[PDB]
């Protein structure tokens, strides 16, 4: 059974035909994690080394043209952002990269700032609930794009590398939500950065910095606290020191 | 000439420039990532890609750091990066199958030289669902997304193995069954090229 003929005969991706204990870990998690914290920022006019301590996880989702099909960042704004000035020493990095021209920029990016690329995740989209509903193309495109990749970096010294849900309704820019699964599922500590975060996306054990944001707890001060010792090695999945 | 052609030899040593020039090449190439009929990365980036097109696209699979190294030969070979596949690696119930994350999929860079003129571009989506078969085959509905982007053109595939010769190609690989070439053009710049029928330096 050939699902690229069949895509082309009725338009149903071919991703629509895929099918499908130790949660124990997910709530040593939610215990390890600390409160939510988030910043209103315009990340091309801030400071980014006032964002301390340095992370041990970036997740950076800059808000690209290609999401707004029906302010946007370009490579060229993302590429000049001081990323590696907040990243720990040992420290990862999620990078959005959409399904264009950020899979080859993106890379550049995660060596300008240090890092090499571990991992390389699809946003597989579905569109079981709109087969009737044809893209428009990318000149550049050969293919109709059904998926985004969100790269994995790596710098110092369970799941599986791919996302499937449904194709958004146009105008919602979200990432899926199992990113931060995985993510956390990882064990790489608690300094977790979210930039270009939402409203919408804040969540425990995450500190989110993103120009939308309605409102700001954050204090540096405050979030340095929650990583003194005896809690400065952390890897988020272990019990709290009593 | 329509029907499955082939060369046995060391792509290294090959001169493709008799091959003439392709619509589509696509290659699966034996990286050099973490050996056995393994090619170093320069040997890699001096592949003479650039004599086979004109205009046109290249299929390049690619895996680990090949990610990165792929798409430097694929600049350095000229080509700019303008789609990535990516095959969802399934059983036959369609259920799916790097030390950070298990792999459920492989990717293919798709490369463009050239201004190609007439080619079916947004036909095929690039996601491919397909069932593993046996270590380090690819899926066939590749060649099927090829041929509805670009019908009936000439394509040329490198490190093709047996189970790899389709109608419309060239296969080249060093687990092929000798020579057997059908297209007059590519006859005569064999002979001539290779009066003795060897392959060496
Ligand atoms: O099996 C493969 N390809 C056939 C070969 O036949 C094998 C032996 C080598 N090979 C040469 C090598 C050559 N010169 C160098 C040389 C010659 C002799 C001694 C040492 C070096 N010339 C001509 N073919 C090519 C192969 C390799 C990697 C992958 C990875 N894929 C998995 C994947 C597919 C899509 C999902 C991506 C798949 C298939």
């Amino acid at each position: 059974n050939d699902y690229c003929q069949h895509f082309v005969d009725t338009g149903h991706r071919p991703q629509n035909f895929i099918r499908d204990l130790i949660r124990l870990k997910d709530e040593l998690i939610a215990k390890s994690n600390t409160p939510p914290m988030y910043l209103q920022a315009d990340i091309e006019a801030f400071d980014i080394r006032e964002l301390t301590p340095k992370f041990d996880v970036i997740l950076l989702e800059p808000p690209l043209e290609e999401y707004y099909r029906e302010k946007c960042w370009t490579w060229d704004d993302i590429m000049k952002l001081e990323i590696d000035e907040i990243a720990a020493p040992r420290s990862f990095i999620f990078l959005w990269c959409g399904s264009g021209e950020g899979l080859d920029l993106g890379r550049v990016c995660l060596r300008k700032w240090g890092y090499r690329r571990c991992e390389d995740i699809c946003w597989i989209k579905t569109n079981k609930n709109n087969p009737g509903k044809t893209k428009t193309l990318d000149p550049k495109a050969v293919f109709q794009r059904t998926k985004e990749h969100c790269l994995m970096g790596i710098k110092g010294t369970v799941d599986i590398d791919l996302i499937i849900t449904e194709e958004p309704e146009i105008g919602n820019i979200e990432k899926p939500v199992e990113i931060f699964h995985i993510i956390e599922h990882f064990c790489l500590g608690r300094r977790r950065l979210h930039l270009f975060g939402r409203d919408s996306t804040i969540r425990p054990g995450w500190l989110t910095v993103g120009p939308t944001l309605t409102n700001s707890n954050y204090n540096a001060e405050t979030y340095a606290s929650y990583f003194s010792a005896p809690n400065s090695y952390l890897t988020g999945c272990t019990e709290e020191i009593e | 000439l329509f029907p499955p052609q082939w060369i046995c030899c060391d792509i290294r040593y090959l001169d493709v420039s008799i091959l003439g020039k392709f619509a589509v090449v696509m290659a699966d190439p034996p990286w050099d990532i973490h050996p056995y009929g393994t090619l170093t990365d320069d040997e890699m980036r001096r592949l003479n890609i650039p004599v086979l097109q004109d205009d046109g696209f290249l299929f390049l699979w690619v895996t680990g750091r090949a990610m990165e190294l792929g798409r430097e030969c694929l600049n350095l070979w000229g080509y700019e990066r303008v789609d990535e596949i990516i095959w969802v690696k399934t059983n036959q119930l369609q259920r799916i199958i790097g030390h950070w994350l298990n792999h459920g999929k492989e990717h293919c860079l798709v490369g463009v030289k050239g201004n190609p003129q007439g080619f079916n571009q947004g036909l095929d989506c690039d996601v491919i669902v397909a069932e593993v078969r046996s270590t380090s085959h690819k899926p066939d509905e590749i060649y099927g997304m090829i041929e509805r982007l670009s019908p009936g053109t000439r394509k040329i595939e490198l490190f093709g193995r047996p189970h790899n010769v389709q109608p419309n190609w060239i296969t080249l690989g060093n687990q092929l069954d000798g020579i057997h070439l059908l297209d007059p053009d590519v006859v005569a710049r064999f002979k001539q090229r290779y009066p003795d029928g060897i392959i060496s330096k």
